[PDB]
């Protein structure tokens, strides 16, 4: 889950 | 869901027409607000391996990854290849991995991960030496999944995520492949  | 569901699961790459479905599924899977430009990118840009699992027509899981040169790793994880001195070394970053709730624990997540490995073996067999990802430190389900699949915890990332207005910690997980 990539961060924004 | 029936325990024969995995046998009826198919795979296909994401396309432009999937944007609304993907955005909805991500809204349920990840408490993170990705912009529309991101959904446009992962469904259209061939630099991504964006793979959907489908069941009786509909998307029930996806993995989105990017194979890239070592120089493209962000500074917070710049050391995952510290013992690898080759300039041609690539890595695969998993941007997203999720499966619809009711379909979990049927092997679909495993299939998506294995498919990324197969894609790497097919497309970048010599140079891609690691797979890495980020996860919320509280996400025990995902952590167990990865640790049971040979991923190792590599970094602690304090307040890495912004989750509905509040900061939360993350981990980096890494799997070395083709010798590392
Ligand atoms: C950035 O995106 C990376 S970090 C975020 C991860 N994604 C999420 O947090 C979203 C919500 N969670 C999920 O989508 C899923 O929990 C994930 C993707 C994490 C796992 O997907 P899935 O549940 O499809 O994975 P799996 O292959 O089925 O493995 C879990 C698991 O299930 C069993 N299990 C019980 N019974 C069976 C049968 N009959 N067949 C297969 N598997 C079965 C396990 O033993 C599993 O693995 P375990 O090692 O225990 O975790």
């Amino acid at each position: 889950m990539k961060a924004v | 869901v029936p325990s024969s569901a995995l046998s009826e699961v198919s795979l296909r790459l994401l396309c432009h027409d999937d944007i609304d479905t993907v955005k909805h599924l991500c809204g349920d899977w990840f408490p993170i607000e990705y912009p529309d430009s991101w959904y446009r990118d992962i469904t259209s840009n061939k630099k991504f391996f964006s793979l959907a699992a489908t069941y009786r027509g509909a998307i029930v899981g996806m993995i989105v990854a990017e194979i890239k040169n070592r120089t493209k790793i962000h500074k917070e994880d710049g050391d995952i290849l510290a013992s690898n001195f080759s300039v041609d070394t690539q890595v695969a970053y998993i941007l997203s991995l999720g499966v619809v709730k009711e379909f979990r624990k049927h092997g679909i997540g495993s299939l998506l991960l294995e498919s990324l490995k197969d894609h790497i073996s097919t497309t970048a067999q010599d140079h891609c030496k690691a797979i890495y990802l980020h996860v919320l430190t509280t996400n025990n389900t995902a952590i167990n999944f990865y640790e049971n699949r040979d991923f190792k915890q590599h970094h602690y990332l304090p307040y890495y995520y912004s989750i509905r207005g509040v900061l939360k910690d993350g981990f980096t997980y890494v799997l070395y492949i083709n010798g590392g």
